[PDB]
């Protein structure tokens, strides 16, 4: 849900 | 895990190759300074640095072995420490000034434009001057920055095997620092001393971040300086 | 020239060991159930008394007396909560899951929830104590770490003297690790592990200082003049 | 004046 969690998750 | 099999030299080259670039500011020399404008430039800058930091952290050996939830927590705790040590690093060759960007070079007289920001400015300066007296090397800096990433949030997380893997990588980085100092000709007594001197500085970087973090609370509540969506999320993770 | 530098490693250890302050007691009322006011009452009274012992311990730290009075005031102002915390963590080692504030005042995390924000720092303190336990931190190592905190935490808010003493203590720490049989790689690894915990102790003090300032603002318990002056110069 | 000053000199 967080932006940080999103950016880390991008591949 | 790959990080544990890496040699010291491979660790260094991996860390160097993963260095983020030094971004530019929106600073206009003709435009005059206001507390809102300077903090807006810094907030715009740090918000862009965070994106590179996030992708740089993925390149730190052992960081991808961690669960995603632990990756969030480590970065949430360490992001300002990492921004600050990068700032201090690129400011070494500029005595009495902080190089926020190649086009944004500030002295402590201009840092007083923000209330209470002068005290942290002097600490960053003292830290930067300290790196100068130590003749800190880029290979040591990238080790220190990676240590911060893994160490600053490890004692604030029943599978405790995540911390043992982090301590193994931390120990590998300590081995790397020593390997670097041994190549520079330092004696064993000089190696341990320098190793201690470097890690003691991290204590001051933690202090600067904590102080800086509570100053960012006030500006948030003050609302004079808008904060980006990413920085607001990184902010309230501490408060 | 300072006498601390001419000391040998063993002389350094003995001097630090001999200067260890005593473990003080809390008030002897058996009311183990606690409120926010009675919790902070016992702690501020305990910490006030520990402070008096810390200041005399500091004068015995090799090299500390060679500093000016102003420099001594600055280091103690910057480091006092850190030093209290590492003392607490140290004497809480043999009590996993609890914090031994005094022999007659042993608290668990459920009791930390009596005060707003105490439980967060409580858990960090427990985590630090367990970390010391797993490392098998020795008392000779502990007294070195504590003196490091005293001389390091305020050194950059001011010069080569303190840094020469800091190197001396590093030499002493390695000397201790070499006696215990550690190899060269184990020596510098353990040194790094010990010093990285100092970053977290600094973190716990910063967050702890913020909350003692709010308790001042909340006027939950009357604070001493000495504690109020230590709280100042941190704001 | 600071109490800490008095305590260090004693
Ligand atoms: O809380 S400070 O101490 O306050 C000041 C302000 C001006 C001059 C000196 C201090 C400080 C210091 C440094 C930063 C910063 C900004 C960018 C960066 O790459 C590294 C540090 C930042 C920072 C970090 C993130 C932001 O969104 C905005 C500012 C804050
Ligand atoms: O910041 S804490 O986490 O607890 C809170 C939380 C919220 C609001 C107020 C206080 C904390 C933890 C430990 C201590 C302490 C006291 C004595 C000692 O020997 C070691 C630590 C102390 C301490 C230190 C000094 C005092 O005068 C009173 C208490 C405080």
């Amino acid at each position: 849900h967080k932006i940080l969690h999103r950016l880390l998750q991008d591949s | 895990s790959l990080a544990l099999s890496l040699t010291a030299d491979q660790m260094v080259s991996a860390l160097l190759d993963a260095e983020p670039p030094i971004l530019y500011s929106e600073y206009d020399p003709t435009r005059p300074f206001s507390e809102a404008s300077m903090m807006g430039l810094l907030t715009n800058l740090a918000d862009r640095e965070l994106v590179h930091m996030i992708n740089w952290a993925k390149r730190v050996p052992g960081f991808v072995d961690l669960t995603l939830h632990d990756q969030v927590h480590l970065l949430e705790c360490a992001w300002l420490e990492i921004l600050m040590i990068g700032l201090v690093w690129r400011s070494m060759e500029h005595p009495g000034k902080l190089l926020f960007a190649p086009n944004l070079l500030l002295d402590r007289n201009q840092g007083k434009c923000v209330e209470g920001m002068v005290e942290i400015f002097d600490m960053l300066l003292a830290t930067s001057s300290r790196f100068r007296m130590m003749n800190l090397q880029g290979e040591e800096f990238v080790c220190l920055k990676s240590i911060i990433l893994l160490n600053s949030g490890v004692y604030t997380f029943k599978s405790l095997e995540e911390k043992d893997h982090i301590h193994r990588v931390l120990d590998k980085i300590t081995d790397t620092l020593i390997h670097l100092m041994a190549k520079a000709g330092l004696t064993l007594q000089q190696q341990h001393q320098r190793l201690a001197q470097l890690l003691l500085i991290l204590s001051h970087i933690r202090h600067m971040s904590n102080k800086g973090m509570e100053h960012l609370y006030s500006m948030k509540c003050k609302n004079v300086v808008p904060l980006s969506d990413l920085l607001l999320e990184m902010l309230d993770a501490h408060r």
